[PDB]
């Protein structure tokens, strides 16, 4: 998702093309018009490069990190992946 | 920063013509002769069904006349 949304005003807008992706973007996911059956999903690899206008409660606001794991961690990936 | 963007222009094809003024002006010409034809035939069909409908009195009043005679002649003789 880094790949589209990224902070309004700081790149050279992509020709005034990613700002008004962004702002549809923006729009669509909270607006006038209520929707309450819809659920997004988002996966980057660069989290400091996404608008902070869309990382706020009422919008995708659930925040997880996956790292390394640990001993036990490796212990059940090698049990799932030798079965 | 060589992003560029395009709009667009339409063009209508020509509607569906250019074939219909020659063949057409000849069909219709032909369609009127048909029409004065069957008027014509129209009206030389009804004058032979008002003919054939006068030969039937005739025909009818000729076979009558030869009937009684007949029976006249007969009844005469015996």
């Amino acid at each position: 998702i880094d790949a589209i949304c990224k902070q309004r005003g700081s790149m050279a807008g992509s020709t005034g093309v990613h700002d008004t992706v962004v702002n549809q973007l923006l729009s669509k996911i909270d607006g006038v018009e209520q929707l309450n059956n819809i659920l997004v999903i988002g996966m980057t690899n660069r989290p400091d490069l996404i608008d902070e206008a869309l990382l706020r409660p009422g919008r995708l606001e659930v925040k997880m990190e996956i790292g390394l794991p640990d001993e036990k961690g490796r212990l059940q990936i090698l049990h799932i992946h030798t079965a | 920063d060589m992003r560029n963007e395009l709009e667009e222009m339409q063009r209508r094809a020509d509607q569906l013509a250019d074939e219909s003024l020659e063949s057409t002006r000849r069909m219709l010409q032909l369609v009127e002769e048909s029409k004065d034809a069957g008027i014509r035939t129209l009206v030389m069909l009804d004058e032979q069904g008002e003919q054939l409908e006068r030969i039937e009195e005739g025909m009818d009043q000729i076979n009558k006349d030869m009937k009684e005679a007949e029976k006249n002649l007969t009844d005469l003789g015996k």
